[PDB]
RNA sequence: GUGGGAGAGGGUGGUGGAAUUCCCGGAGUAGCGGUGAAAUGCGCAGAUACCGGGAGGAACGCCGAUGGCGAAGGCAGCCACCUGGUCCACCCGUGACGCUGAGGCGCGAAAGCGUGGGGAGCAAACCGGAUUAGAUACCCGGGUAGUCCACGCCCUAAACGAUGCGCGCUAGGUCUCUGGGUCUCCUGGGGGCCGAAGCUAACGCGUUAAGCGCGCCGCCUGGGGAGUACGGCCGCAAGGC
């Protein structure tokens, strides 16, 4: 088991519930894949760069797991499943490289 | 891929004596996990070429160390072989 | 027949033609003109001069309706391209903005094999 | 002119969350600033140019701009 | 062995924006395009230019380098999985287990062939417009095979560093990529530039040798005829050795 980090982005106009819903799907989503969850950290409302969906703006989503390799191709194919869901990217962890230290 | 949790079974295992690393048993018993590591993953994925050149030196490094313990104790090379299963 | 009084104008400039169009802030055109508009046909449109011409046109028909502020977007290199933009501050139209726009692609697709 | 690391804190180089930080790097244009105007390190601006493109796919960093002169 | 390190090395799946083409709608008149000038072409069935929406395929801007990886061919969006090679520090283990390599086997840009897909842009052949003494061409408008994918063939090249591989030895200076270090620097392993001795017909090479040596393989013996004829082997063919 690997540790990674994971980025999700969704719709911002949800209200609690379907909020509620959206998220507590991806805690479903998790458990079912085997992803023991280190910490959480959610923004929110963020204004993009460039338009996502016809939408200016995207709530963002952030989760430090630790779950096996093998499985990681099969769970974003899972998350990206809901309309709700619009960016997911799974990257592996690395080390605070820090410049002009 | 291969973690030295796997990495010090197998030392462990065909070591001569504690402490040994460098042994011809032992290098012939990493070089031989390995093999089957590549060739595994070259039953799928058949389209790899690159790869497929390791395996060769791979394979002739094992020969090498096989035909150079064959000259020098037979009787370690026919433990060796029938503990690995090869030829 | 629109009294829009404010919009957008894009000077799109080749080195064959120079052309400019004229629209509201939404993006949808009210008029427009082009070096073949005016009375020139053959190479003479891709000059400065017809650039020139060009935006004096159109800046005029947009006096019909009304327009006096004015954003600029300007696309491609070509001759006239600045003679263009130069034609249209005195044009008595005053220029909010000017902005370069020109598409340049990502490496995507094989050009004619004038251009490489 | 100065350069970017040289007016700069200690920062995260493999952080593509931070935004007010790798705004610094692009340009008037969405494009990746060259190694003269960074003040960066061949190992260092290799590290940047691929967290600002993991930045642009968050749609948190642009991958072209406008530019207003001319 | 241990512990670290960098990378367009490979394969699989997924994925992101820019742009081109086409469809839909909104808006909007008379031409656009193209060239040394033009003309075929496209446009009143409403194009070009502008806004919004949708589809599809192909290629990855800036970063980008005189850079990195690979045995060569060759390898650039991003993410993940599988994976190969290589380098440094420790001086731990085995104890000459080494080098080369006729055959054999595997790899092998592009083009070409077979079966089935796919087909946006480009584009042999070909269809036109020009040019011209003529145009079977350079320039312009179209355009099929193909280029892309899957599976199987084909085995050539300026496949070039026109320099086979490995090792030892023989002044330095400077620029650089990447490790370790007591981090003006020292010390390794790659990538460039000047140049000692020396070699070379000369240009040039010069610790990345074309120098001084040693081991092994490949190859050469005047030009045309000619990489042709014959024979053989391989190939579905083209054709290859
Ligand atoms: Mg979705
Ligand atoms: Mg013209
Ligand atoms: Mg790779
Ligand atoms: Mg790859
Ligand atoms: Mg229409
Ligand atoms: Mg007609
Ligand atoms: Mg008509
Ligand atoms: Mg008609
Ligand atoms: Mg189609
Ligand atoms: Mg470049
Ligand atoms: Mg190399
Ligand atoms: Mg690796
Ligand atoms: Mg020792
Ligand atoms: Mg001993
Ligand atoms: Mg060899
Ligand atoms: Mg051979
Ligand atoms: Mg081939
Ligand atoms: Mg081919
Ligand atoms: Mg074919
Ligand atoms: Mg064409
Ligand atoms: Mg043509
Ligand atoms: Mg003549
Ligand atoms: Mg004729
Ligand atoms: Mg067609
Ligand atoms: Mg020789
Ligand atoms: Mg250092
Ligand atoms: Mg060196
Ligand atoms: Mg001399
Ligand atoms: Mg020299
Ligand atoms: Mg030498
Ligand atoms: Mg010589
Ligand atoms: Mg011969
Ligand atoms: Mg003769
Ligand atoms: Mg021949
Ligand atoms: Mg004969
Ligand atoms: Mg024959
Ligand atoms: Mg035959
Ligand atoms: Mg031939």
């Amino acid at each position: 088991m690997r540790r990674y980090e994971v980025n999700i982005v969704l719709n911002p106009n949800l209200d609690q519930s379907q909020l509620a819903l959206e998220k507590e799907i991806i805690q479903r989503a998790l458990e079912n894949y085997g992803a023991r969850v280190e910490k959480v950290e959610e923004l929110g409302l963020r204004r993009l760069a460039y338009p996502i969906a016809k939408d200016p703006q995207g709530y963002f989503l952030w989760y430090q797991v630790e779950m096996p390799e093998d499985r990681v191709n099969d769970l974003a194919r899972e998350l990206r499943i809901r309309d709700n869901v619009r960016r997911v990217m799974v990257v592996k962890s690395q080390e605070p490289f820090l410049a002009n230290a | 891929p291969i973690t030295k949790e796997e990495k010090q079974k197998v030392i462990q295992e065909f070591a001569r004596f504690p402490g040994d690393t460098g042994s011809t048993e032992v290098q012939v018993a990493l070089l031989t996990l390995r093999i089957n590591r590549l060739s595994e993953h070259l039953k799928v994925h058949k389209k790899d070429h690159h790869s497929h050149r390791g395996l060769l030196m791979m394979v002739g490094q094992r020969r090498r160390l096989l035909r150079y313990l064959q000259r020098e104790d037979p009787e370690r090379y026919r433990a060796l072989i029938e503990k690995l299963g090869i030829r | 027949k629109r009294q829009v009084a404010s919009g957008r104008a894009y000077i799109h400039a080749s080195y064959n033609n120079t052309i400019v169009t004229i629209t509201d802030p939404d993006g949808n055109p009210i008029t427009w003109s082009s070096g073949g508009v005016i009375g020139y046909k053959g190479s003479r449109k891709g000059t400065p001069y017809a650039a020139q011409l060009a935006a004096l046109d159109a800046a005029k028909k947009a006096m019909a309706y009304g327009m006096q502020s004015v954003d600029v977007i300007v696309r491609g290199t070509g001759a006239g391209r600045e003679q263009a933009i130069r034609a249209l501050q005195a044009s008595g139209l005053q220029v909010k903005s000017i902005v370069d726009d020109t598409p340049v692609p990502h490496n995507g697709c094989r050009p004619k094999k004038k251009f490489r | 002119k100065a350069k970017v690391k040289a007016t700069l804190g200690e920062f995260d180089l493999r952080d593509y969350r931070n935004v007010e930080v790798l705004k610094r790097f692009l340009s008037e244009t969405g494009k990746i600033l060259p190694r003269r105007r960074t003040g960066l390190s061949a190992k260092e601006q290799r590290i940047l140019a691929k967290t600002i493109k993991r930045a642009r796919i968050l749609g948190l960093l642009p991958f072209t701009e406008k530019l207003v002169r001319k």
